């Protein structure tokens, strides 16, 4: 009867508020060991260099800079390839599975999250071109499998709203969260559990919020809604005309192209990686030798480059001066040291002319190919990140071309267009575009940039496959 | 018209104004505000205060023009945004000691300069000068950090920034006299073995799992 | 078959393209009508009352803005009365029924369209206490129908795209228009039908956007994406805690109960008309009645209003003076003057000593019977826009009274709090809470305030049915 | 050292101490007119010393003395009297030359002189509101006109300001004239807005109570 109906339901609200919950007290833990952990290793790696580079021995300062990447990912690879195989990557195929309807076996048990939240530390740690973002995703739907309903249609339900509740956590978009269950669930409209997916959604991102404010101190100020928080675009900068739209059209063209090659590259070696590096010890290794690589290259570029300038408010978390005048700082060191989320906030916001075309478009080439090459490593990480990181890099350097095109036209704004880029490469690489379209305009927290964003994911979408196709067919 | 006893509270804050704003450009170029007409402003504020203490209502929101107001607001935002309270002691009625300290240690460090000019000679005689006005720079500034509980170390007085950048510019622009030790072949060679390291993976796999 | 459904698919996405940009552009020229023909009216009014306010004859000033609010009100009413009932109302029910699967007579043909457009904006320019972002979700589903797939299927998949993008340009809400659709249709999840029902709703937020800048003038400036449009909450003064959650929830109570007497004085005052009422020719002398009503309780509370300050910038369009000093417009005159849309932007952006408690709260008690008396007219109105106001100026006197009991607290800020009380009263009368909550973070694109507004939300839907329910055991 | 660094160029220590004195001046005249507002009619040519000495200063001396360092004293300065002058808005009501007031603003401050020097003499407030009237009806008919004025010559924005220091001799004569004068119009309109509102506040009475009589039998 509904004394019966009632006492379910309510309790199907209790367990999706927990879910929620939970869910943002992980990502609240994810977020506060991370920035310890990468905020203590920098500090090492940076007093190191400081010392070594007057003195000399800056050999060493890269030796130890790839054995901290290394021993991280050691201990993050090693968990991942040997206990737990399933918590490799982002997660989210076997959650997708998993709301289509097959089971795959140990992804949603209680040692999946202890290891896929461990493995996204200590990825995230070691230096790998990775993002925590896309774990977190995987995270939420074993909370929720494990806090609820004994039985194969309730446990969907609430795995869809804890799905929903990383997707809410990791962007702060919580109706993003709920389309994204909505689409993979593909099932009858069902008004109550749509309901308690948005209840688990909306809890999940004030979770974060506010447990990072007391965090921080400022319980008055409540401005982390998500892991990655793009900022606020209320500026007359960030103003788009309608003779704008055939530009942003071109710039999904770019990003379903690169999307493509990002694929492509990324196909060929998951068919290498397969065929030659199935057992745990060689992926083990491998993901080691990816590691020490990113930092070799890393400090390669950064050794190379000649170009520093003051430091500014918050320009580095760890401003390193290597090589150039007192009172000023490396860029390029700026763009490894700092974490992405950093790196593409700034990107989105800074007056033009703050980035140099030569080390930007140096870090974009670099950072796209060690993007595609980290990506099917087996440990724990995600991958929306450094395709953000990665269109917004591309997409700055299309509105710093534009500004030099037009001659420094007010409308050629490379904040404007690195959102536009960020989208593209999103886009073209994803391949998921109802729920990214909302999820982008609740990050911008902009109505009117919606349409410039879902006409470029659109192109993407389409651009992408067809290429995909015709890059299959070539070979 | 006003009252006359309240026509001399705002002539007395005229001149106190013109006065500052005065000093304010006179010490721009080389900055010296915090420490040239520190008292200026101390003056400004309390003659300002002295009509919030019979004339406030007559002269502060008397009109939609809250001309004293915002010029009372411009003058402490320059002085916020200078830093001059960090430059002054928490009784900011004169210079501290570390800011005394370093200006004579700026002084003498451009006293090197000028012996040294009659660029060689420069760099290789009080190098070590530089250097401890370096250090003590740094170290002011993580002392402020630690001082007033500032989240970045970010802006110190603008006396002291300016006079350090006047040194930094002379000893790495217009002087050409930092050395850091380069060792590009030891960094090669080490970049080129690690980065040599998956090439050797990749093949290693790829040849072992052939002919198993 | 492929080229088949090819030709189909983009035959599809075209119609849903120019659905979106018609619905846009008759938003625009509802828009567009209505504010010169309501500033004609206006001018009139406020250049009357000004000649008669020293020489005498302040009655004959009443006497004409009756009469004028009759006369464009019997226009408004004698359409909709005589010629097309169906127009009748927000449109709102008539579209879920269709949306259902039962078809209302003459619910989407292009006469209703007519008569629905030429209602709306006579009512609004009557003086009538409606507004019109309600019916534009009728428009669109009518020209939804029109421009379109000559069966019910696709029919009703069309509307839907029509009833989504009214959504989107009367609120600025893409989303909450995809929401709308979603929930109202209750059917199979369709991955390409949620698509063009997005598309179409993005499209016509944008057309009413860019054509609306166009007749502004400036261009580089999209800062209209709907009909509404809230403002900015990116305030310190505008934050919130946990301390707050628990004060929030008990304004939720008030919206609630508000609400349910809303519902109750117009559910017994819709049984009067239907039994007494029922006649076209009583329901336009009613219509018009309440028109002569509207403008004389109006200029009673302007004419006693012992309240005035001075022009304190922008604010109104037409400062009205009366009885008091020179240079200083009468505060409730304003309160009448303004658009409602108008109103409720000031009141969630305002200092938090700009409207005096008796002023706003006499205004709220009469505006409240006055929209509740409106609602059940035989004219082309809708009731989101008076419930918005209302809750927003009962909860900027909660807010006010908060300031005064907690010593002008810096959390107790009125803008705030009149954000939930009209969250508030809307949730509580309209009982709509999954598409509304999107709505609102999409309106003050602040995704941080999505929390307390779906408790907000969720409180008064729940007090709000329990209180019908004791109401109507009582009587 | 080379002259630019540690010491001022002789060529710009001039300069400099030319716009010190010349924004001393501007700032000391800005507080002596708060009260009343006389800003834009006794400050103009200071502010135009001031920014013609700007102008002067930049465009050999404007790299080393505008953004040579953090604090751009000169800059940040000339923008406060820049922003100054615009929320003062007296651009508009001096003359396009900008040598002098404008006719109207000349107009304008000879009849609010004339308008309180007839309050003045009226005292010894009845026989100031008795008299005095038609003094301040043209006063405020010219205001408002020059409001239009406004809105039309230069067509800013409904609601803009005029200079302070015409506005403020607007305010001061309402004020004077409403508040300390306490003259005000009475109305004996209230019985017969009362009528008519009670009137129309009764046909929906009428309206449904015939409706359900009506409806009663038949
Ligand atoms: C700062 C933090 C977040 C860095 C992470 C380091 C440790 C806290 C992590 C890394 C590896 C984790 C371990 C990985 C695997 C296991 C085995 C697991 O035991 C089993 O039940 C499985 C045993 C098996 O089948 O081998 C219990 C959790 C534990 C100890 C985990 C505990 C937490 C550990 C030590
Ligand atoms: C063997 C395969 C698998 C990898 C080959 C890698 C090379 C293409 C890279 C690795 C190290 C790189 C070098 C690392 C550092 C430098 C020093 C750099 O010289 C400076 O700019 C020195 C002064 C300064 O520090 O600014 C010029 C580039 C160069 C030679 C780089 C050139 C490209 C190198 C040889
Ligand atoms: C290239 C720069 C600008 C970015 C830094 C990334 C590289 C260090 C990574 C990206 C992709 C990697 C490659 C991906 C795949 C392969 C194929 C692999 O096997 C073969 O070449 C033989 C295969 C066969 O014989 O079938 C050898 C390593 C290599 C070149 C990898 C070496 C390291 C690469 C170049
Ligand atoms: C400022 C105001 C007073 C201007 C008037 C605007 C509207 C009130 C007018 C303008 C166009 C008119 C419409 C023009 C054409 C028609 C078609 C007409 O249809 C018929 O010929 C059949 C009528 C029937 O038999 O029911 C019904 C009236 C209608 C909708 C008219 C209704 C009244 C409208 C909307
Ligand atoms: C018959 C039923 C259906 C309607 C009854 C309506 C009354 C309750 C209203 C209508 C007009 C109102 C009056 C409108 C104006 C005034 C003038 C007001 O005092 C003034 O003279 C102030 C005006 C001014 O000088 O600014 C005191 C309230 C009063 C009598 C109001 C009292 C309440 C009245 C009589
Ligand atoms: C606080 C007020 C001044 C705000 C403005 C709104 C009123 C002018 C409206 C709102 C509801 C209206 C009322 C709604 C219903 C009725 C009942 C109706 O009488 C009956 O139905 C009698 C039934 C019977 O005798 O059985 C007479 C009109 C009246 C009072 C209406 C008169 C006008 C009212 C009071
Ligand atoms: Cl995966
Ligand atoms: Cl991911
Ligand atoms: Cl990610
Ligand atoms: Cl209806
Ligand atoms: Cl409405
Ligand atoms: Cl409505």
């Amino acid at each position: 009867n509904h004394t019966a109906f009632r006492t379910v339901e309510i309790k199907r609200w209790v367990i999706c508020a927990l879910i929620g919950i939970l869910t943002g007290l992980v990502a609240c833990f994810i977020d506060i060991v991370v920035e310890n952990l990468a905020g203590l290793k920098y500090r090492v790696i940076k007093g190191n260099i400081d010392k070594f580079t007057e003195k000399g021995g800056l050999s060493f300062s890269l030796l130890l800079w790839a054995t901290l990447n290394a021993a991280f990912v050691l201990v993050g690879s090693v968990i991942v390839a040997f206990i737990e195989p399933v918590a490799a990557g982002s997660g989210i195929p076997q959650i997708k599975c998993f709301l289509n309807g097959v089971k795959i076996p140990h992804v949603v048990r209680l040692k999946t999250l202890v290891i896929k939240v461990s493995g996204v530390i200590l990825s995230v740690v070691g230096g790998l071109a990775v993002g925590k973002e896309g774990p977190m995703i995987h995270s939420g739907s074993v909370i929720a499998a494990g806090i609820s309903f004994r039985r194969d249609t309730e446990k969907r339900d609430f795995v869809s709203a804890g799905a929903a509740a990383g997707v809410s956590a990791a962007f702060g978009a919580p109706v993003g969260g709920v389309l994204f269950s909505l689409e993979e669930g593909a099932s009858f409209w069902n008004q109550f559990l749509t309901w308690r997916i948005f209840f688990a959604s909306m809890i999940s991102t004030f979770t974060l919020n506010f447990v990072l404010s007391i965090y921080h101190g400022n319980m008055w100020d409540l401005s982390s809604p998500g892991l990655i928080n793009f900022g606020r675009f209320d500026s007359e900068k960030m103003a788009y005309t309608i003779h704008e739209i055939p530009v942003f059209i071109a710039m999904g063209v770019v990003g379903g192209v690169l999307g493509a090659v990002f694929n492509a590259l990324n196909y060929w070696l998951t068919m290498f990686r397969i065929r030659y590096i199935h057992r745990p010890c060689l992926q083990v290794i491998e993901a080691v030798l990816v590691a020490a690589v990113t930092a070799t290259v890393a400090f390669v570029l950064i050794y190379s480059s000649r170009d520093c300038q003051p430091l500014q408010g918050g320009s580095m978390s760890y401003p390193l001066q290597l090589f150039c005048a007192d009172g000023e700082y490396n860029s390029m060191a700026a763009a490894f040291f700092n974490t992405p989320e950093k790196s593409v906030v700034s990107l989105f916001h800074d007056p033009p002319g703050s980035y140099n075309p030569l080390t930007l478009g140096l870090f974009t080439l670099v950072y796209f190919f060690l993007a595609c090459w980290t990506y099917g490593l087996t440990v724990s990480a995600g991958v929306f990140i450094p395709s953000l990181l990665i269109g917004a890099a591309w997409g700055r350097l299309f509105g710093i071309s534009l500004s030099y095109l037009t001659g420094a036209a007010i409308w050629a704004d490379p904040g404007k267009y690195a959102l536009m880029g960020a989208a593209a490469q999103l886009g073209g690489i994803v391949r998921m575009t109802l729920s990214l379209t909302v999820i982008m305009m609740e990050a911008t927290s902009n109505v009117t940039y919606g349409f410039p964003i879902m006409l470029v994911l659109m192109t993407a979408k389409i651009v992408g496959d067809v290429f995909i196709e015709g890059l299959y067919d070539m070979h | 018209d006003l009252d006359p006893e309240c026509r001399e509270l705002l002539l007395d804050f005229a001149n106190s104004s013109a006065e500052l704003t005065g000093c304010l450009v006179r010490s721009a170029r080389p900055v010296r505000l915090c420490q040239t007409c520190y008292p200026l402003f101390q003056q400004v504020v309390s003659k300002m205060d002295n009509i919030s203490r019979s004339c406030a209502r007559s002269l502060l929101m008397a009109d939609r023009m809250q001309i004293v107001v915002i010029l009372s607001e411009f003058f402490n935002t320059t002085w916020q945004e200078a830093n001059c309270a960090n430059c002054l002691t928490n009784n900011s009625e004169e210079l501290s000691n570390s800011t005394v300290y370093f200006l004579n240690l700026f002084n003498h460090t451009l006293t090197c300069f000028e012996h040294n000019l009659q660029y060689s000679e420069v760099c290789k005689n009080c190098r070590e000068a530089y250097k401890t006005l370096s250090s003590l720079y740094s170290e002011m500034q993580k002392m402020n950090e630690l001082e007033n509980k500032a989240e970045p170390g970010t802006h110190l007085c603008i006396d002291v920034e300016d006079a350090m950048n006047i040194t930094r510019k002379l000893w790495s622009r217009t002087f050409n006299c930092s050395v850091p030790c380069s060792d590009t072949v030891p960094v090669i060679a080490v970049s080129v073995f690690i980065l040599f390291l998956p090439v050797v993976f990749y093949l290693s796999s790829f040849l072992h799992s052939e002919q198993k």
